């Protein structure tokens, strides 16, 4: 909602929020975006519209096989995407979404050539970890268990 | 004689035996690439002290197969065209130009493309 | 699909000793129409029974009593047991067949823990050649 | 948030002479939590060995002149302080950490290869 | 170990054949030799496996326990350990083992005879057949491991069998092959130091009264490295024994101190740490359990062996051939006796025994 | 001292059954072997994306539970280590520790591209390139992650290993 | 898998696009003329242990000579098993061509 | 608004007869699927024996063989230029 | 400038005693008339004279030991380069880039 992406925009759907920011709050939360994601994917599923699915610009986008196969710019757009991929305009960007995990954003820096000169990749996990500290102090061991299942921790997130 | 297993020859002298484990392949005794490294060579290691060599991966040498397929002649055309036989699930479409008196193979498929004009001069 | 009245028609359909060697490895008492046998002797059938779930409609019956192998079925039908078409094998089209030049044997499964396991190796001969020394005798 | 024991706040010392007490005092820590770092590791060494290994790393960089770059070692030298202190490294880290250990010839390199 | 075992790049074989190694002397590094370790998943097997694999000489290990070579091939890289199934009893399987290879070492020999194999069988049958088949396969070298007391003549199955061990096997071999006469060797679950460590060690008083001159296992296998690949050692006979001679009773009683078993005065009696049983009875309970216990145990031979002390042949040769130092048991001591302490768990202060420390020890041991 | 080894007495994986005892220590290695490859206790050691398809053997689709495997929490009563994902060189010492621990009999499996030989981080400064440089491997699964049908497939082929023990005939014929 | 024309000829050209693409560098190859001329490959290796399993290489290819058959039940007891040679692909390509042969006909138009 | 569906609308295997009187009493909810799918409705066409013929969709001012520069529609080459305003510009 | 930043920098010591940096911008290749890759100031390392490459014998990979041989650092001037390699304390020296030298080029020239 603050920053739609993706036919995010043009499909309806509600967020739950929370009042007293403990466990149980964060359960019912997760128990409404999983009927609000039902009620997007029936909408996704009435509302899919005809045309391409990737953009028409062979530059970037491999060209079908079939027309790989016939024409001789397809085939060089072809071999040329494979084997020395397509270069970014330099430049820098701070990208994010709303993950299922909370929000999980890139930092990508772009040196005008076709490899990512820097991607810093923002995990909410590694973020929500760095709070069990301030979070679990005082509480009992059984409750160290569902604060770390109530953050939704995958490592390979937090240690990427 | 282990001179004909270990270089690379055009045509193998003789004729290949499919149960013999030395040859290069089951249907072709010598190897086909200079750099390519003999059967008989690669087996005597170390690692194949225990092990049965009938059960081990051997396929069919692929140039021995393609020059059992006939020339395709062509009539009233100096010019052919291949893309593989299959279409998209083929190789790119290529055309061979067949001004010269001899057969000229695809540049993938490997199959051979002539005249028919000069098909008295190609086989003799 | 669990129900006792399920296992006693099958018990009926199959068999003693069909279902006997059932109850040795598939841990369950099937019955199904045949479709086809691999060259490795696997038979392969269908499910017509309309209790039984959407996963557990085609089924194999391996060659062996107190061992099974997945990697004994052959690739012609292994396709067809993970539903991936409807069309068996041998019920393809001949335009649909593979066309091989080589000749073909019969299945090979899965060849580790024996002395047949494949032995990885260089195809690629050595990158440099030593000198052959000969002897020049001096004037 | 409390951190963790043994945690000290990064500073960067603009004195040279306070920047000399802060490494004496940090010597010090090393030289008492000596026979620790044995019992904790399970070391083959006493206690007087891992002293001398000790006084040996610091002596490394005793003629270190630049402030600039003693900030950094004094920062690294505390954070593996609080490394050995708190039993976060493996015992196979320390063991090999005193696993440490005249040259070969120009000919007794040139036989076997060299670099 | 060090970073590169060899000497120099390029080694010529006895056999005429020229190896090249590659790269530094690591993992992925190659030495171009390829060697045969006949009982590599034993004790002194597994060190030499090691040895050999770490610095990348292609390792062949027969073996007859499938579940102990598996943890033989983590030595090496892919390709570098080879294993074949193998009996001293079946000739093909030990001429496959051999066939490939350029170095030899036999490592098979035993104390004890079962309902199988005697001990002519094991120490002298298995080590002809071993050394004729390397013969025909035309191994440059042989290194053959007999006993520290190996004498023909003597009293003792083990010694005898190891005496005739080593002539059978110059023979059929040839003089050609290197004969290596290691001392009782002391590491980690090493048979000479688990008897030592044993709380109910039977006859304790007939037992540990032999003398030794135990010599470091590390060493060993490291001196089978240098013996391997140094052509100059074919043909010797290697004695390798450490500088100080040591009593089994004086051991017994350093150890029992380090492990604080005298902590509490009546345990040690209770426990039965002593177990002074006369001779006829030892004999007659080796002899019993030589039939009736299903798994090896002191047996008749090795009582024998208790009146008789490791004598040093003074024409053979010793580290200072090889250039090495023997290492001193006081050094290593602690650290393979360390797991058998009682309680330690750094409740107040653990006793770190050094170099000095033992030996001051063991002038209180025999302190009256 | 004359020693007459026999020449042509096959290796035991050859061996055939010749007398009364022979069957007697066959059975006794086929009644263990049966209750160890039945009893197939692997232990809760998830490292990363090979996980999840672990995880989905134990789902209702498979339920590894009916072959009789369970997972434990505990080394002590686990005599199967399944490596599923990187090992990382942080996490080698943390391994081993865990696979030493463990009572014999005891297997591994190296599950996924990362454990058999460091998959998409081979080249990578903190990722071991394989886990049997730590442990010796049993049986290696391929696939990044291999399917949960592949994992089983591991399995099986480990239990066909398993009751091809001959542990108690080795101690009669070879020892 | 590494797939024939149905005139038995090796469909690759040792065009190496396979290995450029290749995220875990699991491909090594090398090639020359063949004898007879042809341009072809006389090593082909890919590290089982290496790839990811990502389709890269099938999408790069060509003549489609390189592409993954549905199996998975090809666990090994040994890592050296899992290093795959030339003989090793072309005998699996011989191996699972019919099944190849129909996951190619389904997904070829939607490639 | 996604409220409540009867059972047989959904697209899972349900009860016949007698049973499915018996499930409607004994169940607290009855309208609930079983969640196993129907095997005459579920995936039956599997992906590999569909018989959809498709085509690349193509869009007419982006891939069509006549009015179709490429510079018209090349936005990677007009990517927005990178300013920076420093105290002095400002 | 003159600080020894190579102290805290963690490398290994073997960087600086044994290890020959080359400081040197890229020539145009002979088959391509593109000057892209001339633009920008690149730092290697010299090869290992021995272990630098060897043959794996079980695949015949080509085994390396050399840390250092597939790093390649890039810089947009040749003081930074410098500045850079000072910095670290490094071993290095200089390849000054060949400049072509300027000649007219007219179609009039083809007859005169
Ligand atoms: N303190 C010591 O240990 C001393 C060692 N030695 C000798 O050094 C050599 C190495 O032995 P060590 O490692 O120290 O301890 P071990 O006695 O445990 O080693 C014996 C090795 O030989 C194998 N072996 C014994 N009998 C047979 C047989 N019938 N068939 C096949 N293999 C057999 C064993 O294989 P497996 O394990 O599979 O049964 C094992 O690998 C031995 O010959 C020993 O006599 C002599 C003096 C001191
Ligand atoms: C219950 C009976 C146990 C008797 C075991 C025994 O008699 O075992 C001992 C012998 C010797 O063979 P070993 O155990 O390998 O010798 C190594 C151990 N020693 C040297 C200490 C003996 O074995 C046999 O004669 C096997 C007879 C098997 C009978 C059927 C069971
Ligand atoms: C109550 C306990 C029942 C034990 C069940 C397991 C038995 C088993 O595993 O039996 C395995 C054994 C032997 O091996 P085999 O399979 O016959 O192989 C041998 C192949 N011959 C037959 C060609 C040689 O068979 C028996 O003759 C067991 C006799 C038991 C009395
Ligand atoms: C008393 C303690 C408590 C009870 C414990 C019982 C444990 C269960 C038994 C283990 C089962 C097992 O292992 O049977 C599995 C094995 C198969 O072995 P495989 O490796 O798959 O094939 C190898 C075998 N071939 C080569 C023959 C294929 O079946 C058999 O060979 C069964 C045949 C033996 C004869 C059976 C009838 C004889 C009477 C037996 C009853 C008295
Ligand atoms: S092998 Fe692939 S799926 Fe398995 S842990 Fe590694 S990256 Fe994840
Ligand atoms: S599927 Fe495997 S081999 Fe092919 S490109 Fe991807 S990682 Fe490389
Ligand atoms: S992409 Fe295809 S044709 Fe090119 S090298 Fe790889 S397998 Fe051969
Ligand atoms: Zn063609």
């Amino acid at each position: 909602k603050s920053q739609p992406y993706d036919a995010y925009d043009k499909v309806d759907f509600d967020i739950a929020v929370g009042t007293k920011g403990d466990c149980y709050d964060r359960y019912l939360i997760r128990m409404t975006e999983f009927r609000q994601s039902l009620r997007i994917i029936e909408q996704c599923c009435n509302q899919m519209p005809p045309g391409p699915v990737k953009v028409e610009d062979f530059k970037v986008a491999p060209p079908p096989r079939a027309l790989m196969k016939e024409d001789m710019e397809a085939l060089i757009h072809h071999f040329l995407l494979y084997t020395k991929g397509y270069a970014v305009p330099a430049g820098e960007t701070y990208t994010a979404i709303e993950a299922p995990k909370g929000e999980m954003a890139v930092y990508v820096v772009s040196d005008g050539s076709e490899r990512p000169y820097r991607c810093k990749i923002r995990a909410p996990g590694f973020a929500h970890l760095g709070a069990f500290d301030h979070i679990a102090r005082g509480h009992f061991l059984p409750d160290a268990v569902a604060i770390i299942g109530t953050m939704d921790l995958v490592f390979g997130e937090v240690d990427r | 004689s282990t001179k004909e297993l270990t270089t690379a020859r055009i045509k193998d002298i003789s004729k290949p035996d499919e149960n013999n484990l030395q040859q290069q392949a089951p249907n072709r005794i010598s190897p086909w690439s200079k750099s390519q490294k003999p059967r008989a060579e690669a087996q005597d290691n170390v690692r194949f002290a225990v092990k049965d060599l009938a059960k081990q991966p051997r396929p069919y040498a692929a140039i021995d197969l393609i020059y059992k397929q006939p020339i395709r002649y062509i009539e009233h055309d100096n010019v052919a065209v291949c893309d593989g036989n299959g279409g998209a699930q083929g190789h790119p479409k290529v055309y061979i130009n067949l001004d010269q008196n001899k057969a000229i193979p695809c540049g993938y498929c490997g199959l051979r493309f002539a005249q028919a004009a000069f098909k008295e001069d190609i086989e003799s | 699909s669990s129900s006792i009245q399920r296992t006693l028609r099958n018990l009926w359909k199959n068999g003693f000793k069909k279902s006997f060697k059932q109850l040795q490895g598939y841990n369950d008492i099937k019955s199904g129409r045949l479709v086809g046998t691999d060259s490795f002797g696997n038979k392969f059938y269908e499910v017509d029974d309309p209790v039984e779930i959407h996963m557990r409609t085609r089924f194999v019956e391996y060659t062996g009593f107190w061992r099974q192998d997945m990697s004994e079925v052959e690739p012609g039908w292994h396709y067809w047991l993970a539903y991936g078409t409807d069309v068996p094998p041998n019920q393809l089209k001949p335009e649909e067949k593979s066309v091989r030049a080589y000749p073909v044997k019969k299945h090979v499964p899965n060849l580790t823990y024996t002395d047949g396991a494949y032995v990885p190796y260089n195809t690629a001969r050595p990158k440099c050649a030593t000198w052959d020394p000969k002897v020049t005798e001096r004037p | 948030t409390n951190p963790t024991a043994f945690a000290q706040t990064t500073r960067y010392v603009k004195d040279s002479t306070e920047m000399r007490t802060l490494v004496l005092n940090l010597y010090r820590r090393y030289l008492r939590h000596s026979r620790g770092f044995v019992n904790n590791y399970n070391l083959d060494i006493p206690a007087s060995q891992v002293r001398t290994k000790i006084r040996q790393e610091f002596e490394r960089q005793r003629f270190v002149k630049d402030l600039p770059l003693k900030n950094v070692l004094y920062m690294k030298a505390q954070m593996e302080f609080q490394e050995l202190v708190n039993f976060w490294k493996q015992q196979c880290h320390v063991m090999q950490y005193f696993e440490s250990i005249k040259g070969d010839s120009f000919v007794q390199k040139f036989l076997k290869g060299a670099q | 170990v060090s970073t590169f075992p060899l000497k120099s790049d390029i080694n010529i074989t006895k056999s005429g054949k020229t190896l090249l190694s590659v790269g530094q002397g690591g993992r992925s590094s190659r030495t171009g030799f390829t060697a045969t370790v006949f009982g590599g998943t034993g004790f002194l097997g597994r060190v030499v496996v090691s040895k050999l694999a770490k610095h990348g000489t292609n390792v062949v290990v027969p073996f007859r326990n499938d579940r102990a070579r598996r943890q033989l091939k983590v030595n090496g890289d892919l390709g570098v350990v080879n294993f074949v199934e193998f009996d001293i009893r079946n000739l093909k399987s030990i001429e496959d083992s051999v066939k490939y290879s350029d170095i030899v070492i036999n490592l098979i020999g035993t104390e004890h005879f079962s309902k199988n194999f005697s001990i002519e069988d094991v120490n002298i049958g298995a080590a002809e057949r071993i050394a004729k088949a390397a013969k025909e396969a035309g191994v440059s070298r042989l290194i053959h491991v007999s006993s520290y007391n190996a004498n023909p003549s003597s009293s003792s199955d083990f010694y005898a069998t190891k005496g005739i061990g080593e002539q059978v096997v110059r023979d059929n071999f040839g003089p050609d092959a290197t004969i290596v006469r290691p001392a009782p060797m002391y590491f980690r679950n090493s048979p000479f130091l688990n008897e030592l460590l044993q709380i109910k060690a039977l006859g304790g008083n007939v037992i540990f009264k032999k003398e030794v001159y135990p010599v470091h296992a590390l060493q060993v296998g490291e001196a089978i490295e240098r013996i391997a690949f140094d052509d100059a050692t074919a043909g010797q006979t290697y004695e390798l024994f450490g500088k100080e001679r040591y009593s089994k009773k004086e051991l017994r009683e350093m150890i029992k101190h380090i492990i604080h078993i005298g902590q509490r005065g009546y345990y040690p009696y209770s426990a039965g740490f002593y177990l002074p049983a006369p001779e006829p009875f030892l004999y007659a309970f080796a002899l019993i359990r030589q039939y009736i216990s299903s798994q090896p145990r002191f047996n008749v031979d090795q009582l024998k062996r208790s009146h008789i002390n490791q004598e040093i042949d003074q024409s053979a040769k010793t580290f200072t051939d090889l250039g090495m130092v023997p290492d001193e048991l006081s050094e290593y001591l602690y650290r393979y006796v360390k797991p058998h302490i009682s309680y330690t768990s750094q409740t107040q202060n653990r006793t770190v025994y050094s170099k000095e420390d033992i030996e001051k020890l063991r002038d209180y041991v025999n302190t009256p | 001292y004359s020693s007459d080894l026999p020449t042509d007495i096959p290796v035991l994986s050859k061996r055939p059954h010749t007398n009364l005892l022979d069957y007697t220590f066959t059975t006794f290695d086929k009644m263990k072997n049966w209750a160890r490859k039945s009893s197939f206790w692997p232990m809760t050691f998830g490292l990363a994306c090979c996980a999840v398809e672990m995880m989905h053997v134990s789902a209702p689709r498979y339920d590894q539970d009916r072959l009789g495997i369970i997972f434990r929490a505990s080394p002590r009563q686990s005599d199967i280590m399944i490596v599923a994902g990187t090992v990382t060189n942080k996490m080698a010492p943390a391994l081993r520790q865990v696979y030493d621990q463990m009572p014999y009999p005891r297997w591994v499996i190296s599950m996924g591209s990362c454990a058999n030989g460091g998959g998409y981080y081979h080249y990578s400064y903190s990722v071991v390139r394989g886990v049997d440089r730590i442990v010796p491997v049993d049986i290696y699964v391929p696939g990044c992650p291999p399917t949960s049908e592949a994992l089983m497939y591991g399995v099986f082929q480990l239990q066909k290993k398993m009751m091809d023990g001959q542990t108690h005939r080795m101690w009669y014929r070879s020892y | 898998a590494l797939r024939r024309y149905p005139s038995g000829e090796e469909r690759c050209i040792a065009c190496k696009l396979c290995e450029a693409v290749c995220p875990a560098q699991a491909i090594t190859i090398e090639a020359e003329e063949r004898i007879d001329g042809s341009r072809r490959t006389y090593k082909y290796d890919i590290d089982m242990t290496k790839c990811i399993y990502c389709g890269y290489c099938q999408e790069s290819c060509p003549v489609d000579a390189i592409v993954e058959t549905p199996n998975v039940e090809y666990a090994t007891e040994t890592r050296e098993e899992l290093l795959y040679n030339k003989e090793k692909l072309l005998a699996n390509g011989d191996k699972w061509e019919q099944e190849i042969q129909y996951a190619l006909d389904a997904d070829a138009p939607y490639r | 608004s996604g409220g409540p569906v009867p059972v047989f609308k959904k697209y899972t295997t349900g009860s016949k007869g007698i049973w499915e009187k018996i499930r409607q009493l004994l169940t607290l909810v009855p309208n609930r699927s079983t969640g196993n799918p129907l095997v005459k409705n579920y995936r039956v066409p599997p992906p590999g024996s569909q018989t959809l013929k498709y085509k690349d969709p193509v869009t007419i001012p982006a891939g069509d063989i006549v009015k179709n520069q490429y510079y018209d529609r090349d936005h990677r080459r007009n990517y927005p230029r990178l300013v920076a305003f420093d105290q002095t510009k400002v | 400038t003159d600080l020894a930043k190579e102290l805290v920098s963690g490398a290994p010591k073997e960087l600086i005693t044994e290890r020959v940096a080359r400081i040197y911008q890229e020539a145009k290749a002979a088959t391509q008339s593109g000057q892209h890759n001339t633009e920008t100031w690149k730092i290697d390392w010299d090869i290992l004279n021995k272990g630098n490459r060897w043959e794996n014998d079980l695949m015949g990979y080509q085994s390396s030991s050399d840390y250092m041989q597939g790093t390649i650092l890039k810089f947009d001037t040749r003081e930074g380069a410098i500045r850079f390699a000072k910095g670290q304390g490094w071993d290095y020296y200089i390849q000054e880039p060949k400049v072509r030298r300027f000649v007219k080029k007219d179609y009039s020239a083809n007859f005169y």
